[PDB]
């Protein structure tokens, strides 16, 4: 079963200076990845698909990269509203695995 | 718009069952593939199924398998979580997430890419 | 004829030829005796009649009537199916009645010698209740045997008492055909010339008919201020084009609207408090208020919101054996109007804005909003829609003048519509009924769709993959049912 | 020409219904439980003989310009002179113009023959008309002003003046 | 009458149909928002009066003496497609008073204007309902330099328009409109151009009421009070694109028809709000727009020598008094839309063979005439 493992299990940070959380795979599973964030009390909420590419309604302040192994995703100019549980999913291959997650 | 409503609540004594409902409406039901999330309490989220838009395939987590069954009612738009012989560590809220990837019957692919609609979910105690 | 002759046999099809559909649908009935052979009058003094919009004052008659006026009688579901999907446009054209195999039976033996009493009134002297979309109607799978409804009729009233001008018909005055077990009775009526439905969709909005490369000759008022401060008053113009479209000058504009208040299907978004006849918009006559409903032609709701609809603005079915009191909205099937939204104002919404005074150093420029819009000049809408379940026709009301004589609940109005057939068994009494066949025959012209989109249309189709009741089919007791409401509109045109 | 309507309907716009059949259409019956916080809901009911206020017709009343309600007992009226300043009026190039006799529009009400409309007379009667016409001195009916939410009741407002609508039926004005 | 004209054809999209919307163009509002595609086609537009009671009758049209350059030199064997639709199966973009209009002065030499088309939208983007149309469908008529092309059409039968400046009949109908003054102290200190403008709502967006149903544009007396949006507004010959001064402008006047219509600011009349009795005074209150009511009579607004001629009645289950508002003649029928475009001519393929289509094409562009012949 493949495994997400992400880097900062938890993390604190002033606003406005960028952000960056990755998470490594247990195998090559191309641009599978996805991002996730959890507000607490509140269900979770779609950021990042297929490695790179932003959800609809997600702000141009989010990115990611990677392929393979490897994944990370950059925060610029962080705000108050963007301090959640974040975490990184793969799509590559059921069953389907999430990380341990990075409260920020 | 999409509108995902999920009860099947419930506080249940272990080996019992329940069942999970997911009602939902504002998208073509059977193009897409739905999915339960689980997290537990003060933890990370945890998938559990899958199902096809056409439910010609259900996928399970390697801990749910064998015990939890995925289906979904096309009359009513509703996906079923049913859920038997549970056990402790069974206690969490249950969420129902839309795929984003829409499909079709015309073409051999996987079912699941990303959860772009969740829902408020459901506990389950036990 | 003979009691061994047959006088008929079981007609039910459906010819698809060229331009034109042929339907044809048989069932078989059973008529009781009503009001014991008698004409009966009624009030709402009877029931206790306890409001004055209620308040009503007519005759109850022995008399059946049979009503086809629905579409599901004579299309089958695969047929309403291939209709809409292939056509933009239909309308029926030539009619054929019949009625035959009478049995009438004593009480249960086989009574010989009597009489059944049939006439069709093709001169439209008796009242016409077959456009108010009541039930008796033929049953949609062929297989069901039905009950005739009995026949009656409202007058003028003051409350429960009536008024000189009343008027009282005896429908055995009229002249009819008397037909054993071996007679049979058939006629046949043309259609009035009247406007194809439109079934189909515009791929058009009414004010998206620009071209949106380029910028228009006419100018509009862009700025009535150079900025902030003191006498900065000046008159700025620009051009309207593709960069702000709201303001471009258009040749029409959306049709009429009297507003609905919008209920949520999400229970918790309703104010709590009971709005039902309160809140509901109406319509009085002489000191009686009515509900308006559905009421003129306009889309349920905005888009992206589905959750909303008008508070009587739209047809609500039942599903396969609903209550008839206080049932829930799971019981119920509501149909959205939003294919229209492209010509005609949402009902729940305001139909604009208008100034209600006249700006100035002192007095800033005042707007008020539209809730009620009639016709104007430049206006083009829709009708509504026309449904598997829904009328087919409505009778003109007799009268000086009309707009648009469409019916608001649907379908084709007409000055002369199929006529009303009326039906009793001829009369201390033997306890006795009768049953028999019945087939009507409608012809329907057609209108091709010949556009020249590249992609695909949208089509009616039948989503589910597995199941346990195929829809539109009989279950395990045997009971026929329709899952849901089907408009008449998925293909497109061009605005 | 049309020919002259000279004839009286022996039936009203709202009562073309069969009084004995129910219709196959529902309507919202109930919003609320009742007497509660918290208590909301939708029930339908089939609309019939026993309720015909809320049954779905297919035609509806002519347009309306509403009049003073003016009555032929002087003391039953108002102390002050509102002839003209509580007229109806149609405004024509800064010229306002009384509006007479206007729409034509019953009269009265059933049973208030006192009542005259101020401008919508020639005394002749027109309660002939009372059956598909609305009465003159009187609104055509409510409107919605509002959406409803949780926090919003629902608000709707009287409507003096009608234009024409689709699937509207009238009398013209008898001679 | 009869008109003739030298016309120039670039290439557009390069030869490529294209999605567009608002959110390509930066994103606007969602009353500004749009979805559609244009085309390398082009397209005629003789809509406007100048380019020529009373009534059309007859249309005939001829293309002739096509010339198509190479960028410049000659290119004799390129062709120009040309066709008319005749179904109306096109999406009709010539009732919306567009400019590329053939010029008022026969001397002068006009651009041809680029075609394209706008669909159903939720947003941005795009619903299963909204149709695309590839022109490359259309059978069409292919000229090299010694062809022509010509068609003749029936203008359908439209009345005549007006030429000319206790009771039975009143006023028509009447939807107000704000009220602007041309001296600018007489106006408000504030922006009220978009607030305290006359709208419709359709589908959750809001457009401005322009120029709205026919009404007089100001009371005896008062010249100097125009309706906001109420009035068509030209500009006049150089006149800038954007926050043009008054001066700049032209503006319509429409009292002519102060006899039969109300005025566009004025409210239409009074009516009773309630009944009176010994303790309740009569109160009235005022009818700020109006629908037909029966016994109405109106004049429609007045065709110029700068406003568009026709336009297409959108096909619909009804309409009332189908006159296009902006004025002229409207037409269930109109004139039929013509489309041009030069044909492509692909530069030099690869010596080896690849699927993908041609992406390099030898630069041209295209001129001729235009002759239009309308009885009236």
């Amino acid at each position: 079963d493949i495994q997400m493992t992400q880097s900062p299990s938890s993390l604190s940070a002033s606003v406005g200076d960028r952000v960056t959380i990755t998470c490594r795979a247990s195998q090559t599973i191309s641009t599978n990845v996805n991002w996730y964030q959890q507000k607490p009390g509140k269900a979770p909420k779609l950021l990042i698909y297929a490695a790179s590419s932003l959800q609809s309604g997600v702000p141009s302040r989010f990115s990611g990269s990677g392929s393979g192994t490897d994944f990370t995703l950059t925060i610029s100019s962080l705000q108050p509203e963007d301090f959640a549980t974040f975490y990184c999913q793969q799509s590559y291959s059921a069953p389907l695995t999430f990380g341990e997650g990075t409260k920020v | 718009e999409v509108q995902l409503l999920e009860s099947g609540g419930g506080l249940v004594h272990p080996g019992g069952s329940l069942r999970l409902s997911c009602a939902a409406s504002g998208f073509p039901f059977s193009n897409f593939a739905m999915s339960w999330v689980r997290q537990a309490p003060g933890k990370g989220l945890e998938w559990v199924s899958t199902i096809s838009g056409s439910s010609g395939s259900t996928y399970y987590a390697d801990s749910v398998r064998g015990r939890f069954t995925i289906s979904r009612d096309y009359s009513k738009n509703t996906v079923y979580l049913e859920m038997n012989s549970l056990r402790a560590d069974d206690t969490a809220i249950y969420y129902c997430a839309k795929d984003r990837m829409i499909t079709f019957g015309e073409v051999i692919v996987k079912h699941y890419d990303a959860f772009e609609i969740w829902g408020q979910g459901t506990r389950v105690a036990v | 004829d003979g009691v061994g002759s047959s006088s008929g046999n079981w007609h039910c099809d459906s010819q698809w030829l060229g331009d034109r559909v042929i339907t044809t649908s048989t069932r078989t009935w059973a008529l009781p005796t009503y009001n014991n052979h008698l004409y009966k009058q009624i009030s709402n003094s009877t029931s206790g009649g306890s409001s004055n919009d209620n308040a009503y004052f007519g005759y109850s008659t022995p008399w059946g009537y049979f009503d086809f006026n629905r579409f599901h009688c004579h299309f089958s579901p695969r047929d309403w199916q291939r209709l809409i999907n292939n056509n933009w446009g239909f309308r029926p054209k030539r009619l054929n009645f019949k009625l035959f195999n009478i049995q009438v039976k004593e009480v249960i033996a086989n009574n010989l010698t009597s009489t059944v009493q049939v006439f069709t009134d093709s001169d439209y002297q008796l009242p016409y209740v077959l456009g108010s979309a009541h039930e008796g109607c033929l049953p949609p799978f062929p297989a069901d045997v039905f009950m005739i409804p009995q026949y009656g009729y409202l007058t003028l009233n003051d409350g429960s008492q009536a008024v000189g001008r009343s008027s009282f018909y005896c429908l055995e005055y009229f002249p009819s055909q008397m037909l054993r077990t071996g007679n049979n009775f058939q006629f046949s009526y043309e259609f009035e010339n009247v406007p194809f439905h439109s079934s189909y969709a515009h791929s058009q909005s009414l004010d998206r008919l620009m071209n949106p490369l380029i910028d228009q000759y006419l100018y509009y008022l862009s700025k009535t201020i150079n900025g902030s401060g003191q006498n900065q008053q000046t008159l700025k113009f620009s051009v309207a084009g593709p960069s702000n479209m709201a303001v471009q000058g258009r040749n029409y504009i959306p049709g009429p609207s009297y507003r609905q208040q919008r209920v949520s299907t999400t229970v918790t978004q309703n104010n709590n408090s009971e709005f039902a006849w309160p809140g509901a918009s109406s319509w009085a006559l002489n000191g009686r208020n009515s509900l308006m409903n559905p009421g003129p032609a306009m889309a349920s709701h905005k888009e992206g919101e589905d959750r909303f609809f008008p508070l009587s603005g739209s047809l609500i079915f039942g599903k396969q054996g609903t209550g008839r009191d206080n049932v829930d909205a799971d019981k119920v099937m509501i149909t959205n109007e939003e294919e229209i939204k492209t010509t005609n104002p949402v009902a729940t919404e305001s139909y604009g804005q208008v100034a209600t005074n006249h700006q100035s150093a002192q007095a800033q420029a005042q707007t008020g909003w539209v809730q009620n819009q009639g016709i104007l000049p430049g206006m083009v809408w829709q009708d509504r829609d026309v449904y598997l379940q829904g009328p087919i026709w409505a009778k003109i009301p007799h009268t000086d003048g009309n707009f648009h004589p469409s019916p608001l609940m649907g379908g084709f109005g007409m000055k002369h519509p199929p006529p009303q057939i009326l039906i009793k068994n001829t009369p201390s009494f033997i306890t006795q009924y009768s049953t028999g066949q019945v087939s009507v025959e409608i012809e329907w012209e057609l209108q091709k769709e010949n556009s020249k989109r590249w992609n695909p249309e949208i089509q009616y189709t039948s989503n589910y993959y597995k199941s346990n009741n195929v829809e539109f089919a009989v279950n395990t007791e045997g009971v026929y049912s329709e899952p849901r409401p089907i408009g008449t509109r998925y293909l497109t045109r061009n605005l």
